[PDB]
């Protein structure tokens, strides 16, 4: 609230410290990756440029 | 009014006769003459002006103008209207 | 067919490249000439090597030119030579 | 073999055609409907953004860690006109300015086909959420966005950004990075501490700004689809066009070839 | 022809071009002839040289031809499209779309050509 | 093309060629029409092994040299096998498309992929 103007920002769901707690935890266990790697991912490249073509292609 | 229920099976009566008369055969085995068939025939189908039904009835009939309308019937294959009758 | 079972080679006139403004519209892509390598003056032989890759070179890439410009500068140069060559 | 196997191939393209004609406007139609949903959502933010400035220079005594010194957007479906191709390529474009500064990174992934690229190459998921409807909601966002925060709170990140697509214009799908967590005449009245409502409205703001990123992105995946089909109508009125020019050689010889059969026959008997 | 020979340009209008290889196909078959691709005469060339190479632009006047075409089968690689073409200098094509529009005469200045 | 006449590598090599040439002709319309990003992950690495098997099949004649240019190649047997076995297996998987195309053995795709 201010002099001229009233806001209500409301929520979608109850907050709480569980369920808050609860969606995190049960995205820990949803990032299912056998395998974690290491992210360097040099092939960044070779990838881009034959969707990048293929991409084209289609037009 | 005249209907002919299949123009389609007169051709082909016509293109027996031809085959077996011997006369030189063209597209789908018709002879040279098979436009000219449909056309001498479809052609009578018309509105005639005044002048010649009074000039045909020798005065008798005044004023009036006579017509015969066709409605031919033709059967295609699997809807191709490219054949050669059709 | 036949012809081409005859002659030492085909010079393709494309309608689509006439139609686009190119009027000389031989399609470089598919025109050939057997004898006509040891025919030509040095000077065109020697020049003309490096002009017939810069049309290879720009036949991929001619349709996605207008798309074309946030490419790698080796793909950008070549289609830019490609286009100065047609 | 002859005209009746070119004549079934030519049916069955024109089918197919006729539906990607169709699509392409069911496709403007459900752009229009999450243009509304990307506008509904903005005075919400916007207000959030007010209190947080106005709550923060006015009470100097606390400063929030989110003041002082990558969730990924993608589709769940085929037919999008390398959207998310686009998106890929641009993030490795940041990447590699961390690559120079040498800073670790963690990723949250939202959507199956950007599950699907990041486990090809070996990335490293923290979080992950997919198969979310055309119209999503904020709540099934909740869990993504805190595993990111924690991560911030606990020191493991330095800086924190959304990767998505923003609608530049029904024609264009722009891919982009937007960093979330790093961001005077009157005082508010205050019936709690202001540390928790400064801490409850930053929460609120983040999870806000992910699902304006989502939404939008929705929007330009609707437009992408929209393009794909048209491509392949056109693509598919090519084929058919160069179909029909067998099919006119096939009808010439077999007419030729039935009749030098006949012609034959008559000359023998 | 007797009209050029006046000093005149004349205007030729043939109903149909279609129907003039048509009545040759036909007499050609009546004649007992072994009929060409396609089912023609084996003299189609022939015959539309014949009645084509008289219209001209000579020395004393000129005759201009405007002509009907019809298309078989929509194919314009067909033995009579495709002999008739060889003759053509200019393509005038009336588009039904145009028509609606309330524009007259319904040319379309797209799909209509001329080799001048 | 017979595995009592030439044995079970090379006749399991051609039969393994032509198993993935085939899979790729069926492809052809829905690449045309969708593109090639439509496929199943399973579908695009086929399609891939075959664009790689297409052109390896390439090769520049002694007799070919006044059309182009380049020099012939001429490759055994045992050369033929070892490189499409190879491409077969995937230990190429890595290397561009355009390093096959004109190159004789399997070794100079290898050094032609360094450009």
């Amino acid at each position: 609230v201010q002099p001229n103007m009233v806001k209500v920002l409301a929520d979608t769901v109850v907050r709480a410290g569980d369920l808050d707690e609860a969606a995190a935890q049960e995205a820990l266990k949803a990032a299912e990756k056998a395998l974690q790697g290491k992210g360097a991912e040099f092939d960044y490249s070779a990838a881009a440029a034959r969707l990048a073509e293929a991409a084209a292609q289609l037009r | 009014l005249i209907v002919y229920d299949d123009l389609s099976k007169q051709a082909v009566a016509y293109r027996q006769i031809s085959l077996l008369l011997r006369r030189p055969p063209g597209r789908e085995a018709y002879p040279g003459d098979v436009f000219y068939l449909h056309s001498r025939l479809l052609e009578r189908a018309s509105r005639v002006s005044e002048e010649y039904v009074e000039k045909f009835t020798n005065g008798a009939v005044t004023g009036k103008t006579g017509s015969l309308t066709a409605l031919p019937i033709i059967e295609t294959q699997a809807g191709d209207v490219s054949a050669f009758v059709p | 067919t036949n012809v081409i079972s005859i002659t030492d080679g085909q010079i393709f006139l494309e309608s689509a490249m006439f139609n686009s403004g190119i009027r000389p519209a031989v399609n470089a892509g598919i025109s050939v000439s057997r004898v006509g390598g040891a025919a030509q003056t040095k000077i065109i032989k020697k020049l003309s090597g490096g002009i017939r890759t810069a049309l290879a070179q720009y036949r991929e890439l001619a349709a996605f030119a207008q798309f074309a410009s946030d490419l790698d500068e080796a793909t950008r140069k070549q289609l830019e030579h490609g286009q100065r060559v047609t | 073999a002859g005209a009746k196997e070119i004549r079934s191939k030519i049916a069955s393209i024109k089918s197919t055609q006729k539906i990607t004609n169709a699509m392409e406007k069911v496709a403007v139609s459900k752009m229009r409907k999450a243009q509304m949903r990307m506008a509904a959502g903005r005075p919400y933010a916007e207000r959030i953004r007010q209190v947080i400035g106005h709550l923060a220079n006015a009470n100097p005594e606390y400063r929030h860690p989110f003041m002082v010194e990558y969730i990924v957007v993608s589709s769940d479906r085929g037919l999008c006109g390398g959207l998310n191709i686009n998106l890929f390529k641009s993030l490795v474009k940041d990447m590699s300015g961390y690559r120079e500064q040498g800073a670790e990174i963690d990723l949250c992934v939202i959507g199956s086909k950007g599950a699907s690229f990041f486990r090809s190459f070996g990335g490293n998921v923290v979080a992950a959420i997919s198969h979310l409807g055309e119209e999503p909601s904020i709540n099934d966002l909740i869990g993504s966005v805190k595993v990111m925060l924690d991560a911030y709170l606990e020191g493991r990140i330095d800086r924190l950004f959304v990767v998505s697509n923003k609608f530049v214009n029904t024609m264009t799908q722009k891919p982009t990075v937007e960093q979330l967590i790093p961001l005077h005449h009157w005082d508010y009245l205050y019936e709690p501490d202001a540390k928790s409502l400064l801490d409850g409205l930053l929460v609120r703001y983040v999870e806000s700004q992910v699902y304006q990123a989502v939404v939008e992105n929705n929007a330009c995946e609707q437009a992408a689809r929209m393009i794909a089909m048209k491509n392949a109508t056109d693509n598919a009125g090519e084929l058919i066009s160069d179909l029909q020019l067998i099919y006119n050689k096939a009808r010439q010889a077999a007419i030729t070839q039935e009749i030098s059969e006949i012609v034959g026959g008559a000359a023998a008997v | 022809e007797k009209f050029r020979d006046e000093g005149r340009d004349v205007l030729l209008f043939i109903d149909n071009i279609y129907r003039y290889t048509l009545a040759g196909t036909e007499v050609s078959a009546l004649l007992g002839r072994m009929p060409s691709a396609v089912g023609y005469q084996p003299t189609l060339a022939e015959e539309m040289g014949v009645l084509q190479e008289r219209i001209t632009s000579t020395k004393k006047g000129s005759i201009t031809s405007i002509q009907a075409v019809y298309v078989p089968a929509d194919d314009l690689t067909d033995p009579s499209p495709a002999t008739t073409f060889a003759h053509l200098d200019a393509t005038v094509v009336l588009s039904r779309d145009i028509a609606s529009l309330g524009i007259y005469p319904a040319v379309d200045p797209l799909d209509s050509t001329s080799r001048q | 093309l017979d595995p009592l006449v030439i044995g079970q590598d090379h006749y399991d090599t051609a039969r393994g060629v032509q198993y993935v040439l085939q899979r790729y002709k069926e492809l052809k319309d829905i690449i045309a029409i969708l593109g090639m990003d439509e496929l199943s992950e399973a579908d695009k690495l086929l399609v891939a092994r075959a664009r790689k098997i297409q052109r390896f099949l390439s090769q520049p004649f002694f007799v070919a040299e006044v059309f182009t240019g380049s020099p012939g190649k001429y490759v055994s047997l045992k050369d033929t096998i070892a490189g499409f076995k190879g491409i077969l297996n995937g230990d190429y998987d890595h290397l561009p498309e355009q390093a096959f195309y004109m190159v004789g053995g399997i070794e100079e795709a290898v050094e032609k992929a360094k450009k």
